[PDB]
């Protein structure tokens, strides 16, 4: 009954290093190979390297060489993983794995339950709220909304008319742009006729930067 | 006559009754004297399959050498996890002798005469013997010493070359002499290898690898990490445990008054046991010049994994599991049954 | 050169349907499939192409047709939803997210386009927004065209989760340009294709017009 037991989750900052352990039981520690795999959401799961506890023999994946170290304590059946020079992109859940049988490394039947590592900066930016004005040209009804651009980190909440307007509202999942900031649009479909008479206020909140912003969306004057 | 089977083989070797040397004393009780006229029987239009990586002969030999070392090389202290045992550790005379493995009555051993055979798969030229050739049980890492040599061309062996977790065994055709010496700080030693011989052999190994990894650049680099036993070329000379820095042996790309490569070595008394889990402390070294003139007849390699731009394949010295050292010599043999 | 391509990215199915996930590979090597239920360690499903791991029901099957490996999941249950990865030695596929979908009538999208606010353009960046509202099924494609010229890698789609009340989806593709690239060109438009439209719907605007 093979068992891999990893250490708890950690939080780091860009530049620091981290160590994770993984204790094996149920089998002869030195007769089988261990691996470290990490899964960053939105990315391929990445094999980081393998370790043969017998001699401590190690094989690191090319992109991680220089930043990664794998050791093991043979007398307590525990593998270790160190990763230094951490950047934001090192945010992932890290796993130790072991093959189905000890002949073939790669059929990973056995996984620890993972160690979350969040690598984040304490810098926060407030969002720019731009209006998505309804066309003066006009299926059946009209659309309008807010463009919440360039904030960090998530989440941003958006409400309409202080929450009295909920029907027909869509707040889209945030997008992580190239800049490293998030962006989302919030929209709502309203009767095309009551456009110039009814007030429509976009209420955007962003707790990390203590920013409350109320934007009034209206069609341009010509 | 293929009938792959499991039997307890018996060892054979030419031990001396007078010799107090530890391999000799062990062989005196464990083994039998060598058959003066050993018979070989050829097999025409006979083709059979072998697997060097799954062979019971390797495990039998492994158990023997383990139990040899246990009786012969007594450490002052042996510490295991939390337990500890301390016995008398006198100095001993130490120099491996060739051991033959033989099939008992009813069984026999298949020899493969395909001199380009890579260890697995079908073999076209097959014969039958009762005993293997003389094998020196040399315990070492990174470099295979005092072994047999490939007789047609350099052979690369791996259970799967595309599998980066499988060890690569290079079987040389031309041997490279390595001389190690501790001169009479007294723990510092040094190895000497010719550049011409060594450079050339890695050039030649680069070329064979290029055929197995087309459109890739071949590059050698030093060991990635682990215990000193495997990050250095380690080996036992005359009872003493040597640990030699092999960085200079692996310096990148090998293209196509003599000048020598001096590898810096140390003699240690606190040693990790290759037999199993445990640290062993042996006696301080003896006095005088402690010298080994050995021959390098093979390498243990490990290929780098992970995504690669530049189209470059990188190889590093391996070792650690000694079963590998034995299969480098037992690859051409399989134990069969008669019927 | 990873050369282990998994597709499709997202698979929206119902319970009882069957999931068909694929993986191309030119390389020699054994292939395995893993399943990651939300918030859990991945688990081995198929190894060596078609061999089911232990505890894995007959509903899961693997096949191989040249370089093309397939993972077929029949009689889809709720415990089967998650992300699936193919693996060959040290490499993994991008992942395929199979997620629940509720069946309903096909509904064409309502399309709206939004020019960048002038308040924004004082910042040197232009954000055009195309909104596809309340459609079904989920599969939809938005293409940007600036003066009859298709755009490459300068837009980002964003999809809401299927609505609990009317089972529809909503998509938001945002095209971003520097103010400079926006000062040039007159016409901006998004071209929407869907299962509920006989022919693509395009909504446009001339720059500076109202
Ligand atoms: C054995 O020799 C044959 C030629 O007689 C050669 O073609 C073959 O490749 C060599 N054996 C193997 C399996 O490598
Ligand atoms: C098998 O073939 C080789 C040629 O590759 C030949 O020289 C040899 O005599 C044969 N094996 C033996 C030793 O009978
Ligand atoms: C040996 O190989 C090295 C590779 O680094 C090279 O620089 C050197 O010229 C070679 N020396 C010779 C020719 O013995
Ligand atoms: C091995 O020798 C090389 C020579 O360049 C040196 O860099 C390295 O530190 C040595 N290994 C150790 C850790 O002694
Ligand atoms: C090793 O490589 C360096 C270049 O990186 C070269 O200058 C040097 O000559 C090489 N050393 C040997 C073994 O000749
Ligand atoms: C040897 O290797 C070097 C590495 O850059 C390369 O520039 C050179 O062309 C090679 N020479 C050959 C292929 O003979
Ligand atoms: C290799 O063999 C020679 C004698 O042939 C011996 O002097 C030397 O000690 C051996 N090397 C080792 C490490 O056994
Ligand atoms: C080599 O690896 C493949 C999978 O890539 C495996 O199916 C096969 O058994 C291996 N071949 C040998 C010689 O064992």
């Amino acid at each position: 009954q093979v068992q891999l037991v990893q250490s708890g989750g950690q939080m780091k900052k860009p530049g620091e290093s981290m160590r994770i352990s993984c204790r094996a039981s149920g089998y002869e520690f030195i007769d089988c190979t261990l691996n470290w795999i990490r899964l960053a959401p939105g990315k391929r799961p990445e094999w980081m390297g393998w370790l043969k506890p017998r001699g401590g023999a190690v094989n690191y994946a090319r992109p991680l060489q220089g930043r990664v170290t794998m050791t093991r304590d043979v007398y307590s059946d525990t593998a270790f993983l160190e990763l230094r020079s951490l950047t934001v992109d090192d945010t992932a859940v890290y796993f130790c794995t072991r093959g189905k049988n000890c002949d073939y490394n790669w059929d990973f039947e056995h996984w620890g339950r993972g160690t979350p590592v969040i690598v984040s900066s304490p810098s926060t930016k407030g969002p720019s709220v731009f209006p998505l004005a309804p066309s003066s040209k006009s299926g059946g009804t009209a659309a309008l909304g807010c463009l919440v651009k360039d904030y960090f980190p998530e989440p941003v909440t958006v409400s309409w008319n202080s929450g009295a307007l909920t029907s027909g509202v869509h707040t889209f999942p945030a997008v992580l742009q190239s800049s490293g900031l998030y962006s989302l649009s919030s929209v709502v479909t309203v009767p095309s006729s009551s456009l110039g008479t009814q007030t429509y206020i976009c209420n955007v909140n962003h707790k990390p930067s203590n920013t409350k912003v109320d934007k009034k969306v209206e069609p341009k004057s010509c | 006559v293929w009938k792959e089977a499991k039997t307890t083989l018996f060892c054979a070797s030419d031990a001396k009754a007078y010799e107090r040397e530890v391999h000799n004393v062990w062989a005196t009780h464990a083994c039998v004297p060598t058959d003066p006229n050993p018979q070989e029987m050829a097999l025409g239009n006979v083709t059979e399959n072998f697997n060097m990586w799954k062979n019971d002969m390797v495990d039998q030999m492994h158990e023997d050498i383990i139990s040899l070392w246990d009786q012969s090389l007594k450490p002052c202290v042996k510490l295991t996890g939390g337990s500890t045992v301390t016995q008398a550790c006198p100095k001993v005379s130490f120099d491996p002798i060739p051991i033959h493995y033989c099939a008992p009555a009813g069984y026999a051993i298949l020899k493969c005469n395909n001199e380009t055979f890579e260890g697995t798969g079908p073999c076209n030229n097959v014969s039958t013997v009762q005993c293997t050739h003389g094998i020196k049980p040399v315990v070492s890492t990174q470099l295979l010493l005092n072994g047999s040599l490939a007789k047609e061309e350099i052979v690369i062996r791996s259970e799967n070359l595309t599998d980066n977790a499988k060890t690569i065994i290079v079987h040389l055709k031309e041997s490279v002499e390595i001389v190690c010496t501790r001169p009479g700080d007294t723990r510092q030693a040094h190895c000497n290898i010719s550049e011409e011989k060594w450079n050339k052999t890695l050039q030649k190994v680069s070329k064979i690898l290029q055929e197995h990894f087309p459109n890739k650049a071949i590059k050698f680099e030093p060991h990635s990490g682990g215990d000193l036993e495997i990050t250095t070329h380690s080996f036992n000379c005359r009872g003493e445990f040597f640990y030699c820095n092999t960085t200079k042996l692996f310096n990148g790309t090998y293209n196509s008054s003599n000048t020598t490569i001096t590898l810096p070595c140390r003699i240690k008394q606190i040693v990790n046991m290759w037999q199993g889990v445990g640290r062993a402390m042996y006696a301080p070294p003896i006095k005088g010049n402690i010298t080994c003139k050995s021959i390098i007849t093979g390498l243990l390699l490990t290929r780098d994994g992970g995504n690669d731009d530049n189209d470059t394949e990188t190889f590093r010295p391996g070792g650690g599991d000694m079963r590998d050292n034995w299969r480098s010599e037992l690859y051409k043999y399989k134990v069969v049954e008669i019927k | 050169e990873i050369v282990l391509t998994q597709s499709p990215g997202t698979l929206s199915l119902s319970p009882g349907e069957t999931a068909i996930i694929s993986c191309r590979t030119s390389q020699y090597g054994s292939l395995a499939w893993y399943q990651q239920r939300p918030g859990q360690a991945p688990r081995l499903v198929i190894y060596s192409g078609s061999t089911r791991a232990a505890g894995i029901p007959d509903r899961f099957s693997g096949s191989r047709w040249g370089p093309d490996y397939n993972l077929t999941i029949s009689n889809l249950e709720s415990g089967d939803f998650g992300v699936y990865y193919c693996q060959q030695y040290e490499f993994f596929g991008q992942g395929t997210k199979v997620q629940v979908d509720i069946k309903r009538t096909v509904a064409a999208p309502s399309v709206f386009i939004f020019p960048p606010s002038d308040e924004q353009l004082k910042s040197g960046t232009a954000s055009v927004v195309c909104l596809l509202n309340n459609f079904y099924p989920r599969e939809a494609k938005v293409q940007w065209k600036v003066d009859n010229a298709l755009q490459s890698g300068n837009s980002q789609e964003s999809v809401t989760e299927q609505d609990s009340k009317d089972s529809t989806y909503s998509l938001s593709s945002t095209l971003t340009l520097s103010k400079a690239d926006y000062e040039k060109h007159k016409v901006y438009a998004c071209e929407v294709t869907h299962q509920g439209l006989r022919s693509p719907v395009t909504k446009s605007f001339n720059r500076g017009e109202c």
